[PDB]
């Protein structure tokens, strides 16, 4: 969650172990950054505004 | 740290990750099919190659599950789509040839030939074989025509039989189970749910219940086919016997499409049709599509989203760009849906995308859930909603709303007879073969047939239960049950079982609400808000559910109905009464080409 009415942050790579990383990357969890695939296609609410 | 904490979260990220990868298959279907690169031909192979293998190494967690209760939401059902772990089991050298045995046949199949006499020109299965279906009234072709196909590869499908039980067996074994018939009702089984639970082995027994329903209809046919087809071909019709499955328009009987010629009412009065009359208002390839998108306002669908402007192709591409006759249409999601033939000034283009309607219009009542439960309440209903109405977009009455009908109706009979037959081809002659192929699945796959009575009573049993004939039974010399792809490759009916009566039932549920009684072809579909209000219910609902809460609701009877079958063509069946009320009923098993 994030508090209102103030910026966030993605920096932390999240790993689904509970274990930190240590700085080394893990499995079946990636940056978490989307990069949202636009097809013109899309739904209205698919698209971006 | 515990682990059950960690797959919590890993759980609701994953389904997002696999949504983008499981998106971007479909799309590479028509950018490879127009122009072949060797990034396009690859996308599709090494998107999916991270959906089914790559599933174990995110799913060997899922076996630490405990009797937690926390888990009630429908999240329980895709958890066992988490725990699933593939054919890990399979060791890798008697898999190695199983996949190169697996479609060894299907190439033979796809490449054969027909040995002709004098070798006079070049012929194959298809569409060589149905070309000439009718062309001449020789016997000895049609015979030869299967003979040599079976004669060229049918022998040596043999050893395609023996590991593919064992493999097929030894998944149930790694997984709990003893038949693999029992592991496909993953979709019929719920369990720990108040009196809304199912049993797999019931599902077994409807192959029993189904067939008394179907007798009846292939009854009414044969009286008809007894009063003509005796003059063309008396030398194999008996009138007190089994319908010959070797002079009607298929090399296997399969489907009996091809039936209007050896059962045309009358030979004098030409059927009605209009193609001129119609083209007043300068008919092009855009008025068909222009009426198909005016059909959904008499069928209260609403409009397809703007994939249907740009994925789907409503023009000829008129250059060089070779198109897609087979249509593509995925469940993709997010607005991505396709209606796609081989699009030209075509009267076929009327029928053919009419089929993929209904599976369009499904599709978005349900693309909102989750790729792992996008779908209706069993595999059946998919199929289902596009073909009920089908029916109603060749009927021209119902078309009253066209513009085209001009309705000066004739005087009932005299007309529909003639009409309603060919659409009674349809309900004929795919019942039969669906039955008896549904059974032997479920009996070969416990294995408590003997090996004698394996192969033997595939004919043994044809000639009694069903009551056909073949040109050439096969004994211990060829496999009959490897001469398809569907046995080739570990393919079942079940796609075809359950939507086969439960359509004829979903079309009635627009008429029965709507109070119109008497014959379906005359039911206004049009402006009905009742109709709309029931088919938005399901539609949406999906799987969320268990599937027997939805059964009971969708049909409103735990049993089959026969009258709504026999309803919609009730002249055709009650004419055929008078004439043959003083004959024979059935057929003998006394006389049948077992000598
Ligand atoms: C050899 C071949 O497939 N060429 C095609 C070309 O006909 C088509 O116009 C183009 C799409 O713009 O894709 C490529
Ligand atoms: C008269 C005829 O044969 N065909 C059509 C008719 O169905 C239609 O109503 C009219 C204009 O709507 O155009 C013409
Ligand atoms: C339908 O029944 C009427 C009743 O007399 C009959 O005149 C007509 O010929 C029948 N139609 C056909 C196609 O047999
Ligand atoms: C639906 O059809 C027209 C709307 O164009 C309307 O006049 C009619 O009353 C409606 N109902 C029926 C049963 O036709």
């Amino acid at each position: 969650n994030l508090k209102p009415f103030e910026r966030d942050i993605s920096t932390e790579i999240y790993q689904a172990g509970n274990k930190p990383c240590n700085g080394v990357a893990g499995v079946n969890c990636y940056f978490p950054l989307q990069s949202y695939g636009f097809r013109p296609t899309y739904g209205v609410g698919h698209q971006p505004y | 740290s515990t682990t059950e904490e960690q797959a919590k979260t890993f759980l609701e990220k994953f389904n997002h990750e696999a949504e983008d990868l499981s998106y971007q298959s479909s799309l590479a279907s028509w950018n490879y099919n127009t122009n072949i690169t060797d990034e396009n031909v690859q996308k599709m192979n090494e998107a999916r190659a991270k959906w089914s293998a790559f599933y174990e190494e995110q799913s060997r967690m899922a076996k630490t599950y405990s009797l937690e209760e926390i888990q009630n939401l429908t999240l329980k059902r895709q958890l066992k789509a988490l725990q699933q772990s593939g054919t890990s089991v399979l060791s890798a050298e008697k898999s190695k040839r199983l996949n190169t045995i697996l479609n060894t046949m299907s190439t033979i199949y796809s490449t054969g030939k027909v040995l002709d006499p004098n070798t006079q020109e070049c012929l194959a299965l298809e569409p060589g074989l149905d070309d000439i279906m009718e062309n001449s009234r020789d016997y000895n072709r049609r015979l030869w025509a299967w003979e040599g196909w079976r004669a060229e590869v049918g022998k040596q499908l043999r050893p395609l039989y023996e590991e593919y039980v064992v493999l097929e067996n030894e998944m149930a074994r790694a997984n709990n189970y003893e038949d693999y018939g029992d592991y496909w009702r993953g979709d019929y089984e719920v369990t720990e749910a108040g009196d809304y639970d199912y049993s797999r082995d019931q599902l077994m027994k409807d192959v029993e219940n189904t067939f008394a329903e179907i007798k009846p209809l292939y009854e009414q046919l044969h009286a008809y086919v007894r009063a003509k087809l005796m003059d063309t071909y008396p030398s194999y019709i008996s009138p007190t016997g089994c319908l010959p499955a070797h002079l009607l328009g298929d090399m296997w009987g399969r489907f009996w499409t091809n039936l209007y010629s050896l059962t045309v009412p009358f030979k004098h009065k030409p059927s009605i049709d209009v193609t001129e009359k119609m083209k007043n208002q300068s008919w092009d390839a855009e008025r068909i599509f222009k009426e198909a998108e005016k059909f959904f306002v008499s069928i209260s669908l609403p409009h397809m989203t703007q994939g249907f402007w740009d994925n789907s192709m409503l023009t000829e591409p008129g250059d060089g760009r070779k198109v897609v006759c087979h249509p593509t249409a995925w469940d993709l999601g997010k607005g991505d849906f396709r209606i796609k033939m081989c699009t030209k000034v075509t009267m076929d283009d009327f029928l053919t995308a009419h089929h993929e309607m209904g599976h369009i219009q499904y599709d978005m009542a349900y693309a909102a859930q989750p790729y792992l439960l996008r779908d209706g309440a069993n595999e059946g209903f998919h199929e289902a909603v596009g073909e009920i109405m089908s029916l109603s977009a060749a009927t021209p009455h119902y078309l009253k709303a066209l513009g085209l009908l001009e309705p000066d109706f004739y005087e009932d009979n005299e007309t529909e007879i003639n009409f309603l037959l060919k659409q009674a081809l349809t309900i004929v002659g795919t019942l039969p073969f669906t039955y008896m192929l549904e059974k032997w699945r479920w009996m070969v796959f416990k294995g408590e047939i003997p090996k004698e009575q394996w192969m033997e009573k595939w004919w043994e049993m044809k000639r009694e239960i069903v009551g056909v004939v073949e040109p050439l039974p096969h004994d211990e010399t060829y496999c009959d049950p490897a001469c398809l792809f569907h046995v080739a490759e570990d393919y079942s009916f079940i796609r075809y079982y359950t939507r086969t009566i439960y359509q004829f039932q979903f079309h009635e549920a627009l008429c029965k609400t709507a109070n119109h009684e008497g014959a379906l072809f005359k039911c206004d579909i049009s402006n009905s808000t009742e109709a709309g209000q029931r088919l938005l219910q399901m539609l949406s609902l999906g799987k969320s559910e268990p599937w027997t809460l939805a059964l009971e609701s969708i049909v409103g009877i735990k049993t089959m109905d026969v009258k709504p079958l026999l309803n919609y063509f009730e002249p055709l069946f009650t004419w055929l009464k008078e004439q043959n009320r003083n004959s024979f009923v059935g057929w003998s098993t006394e006389w049948t080409p077992y000598s």
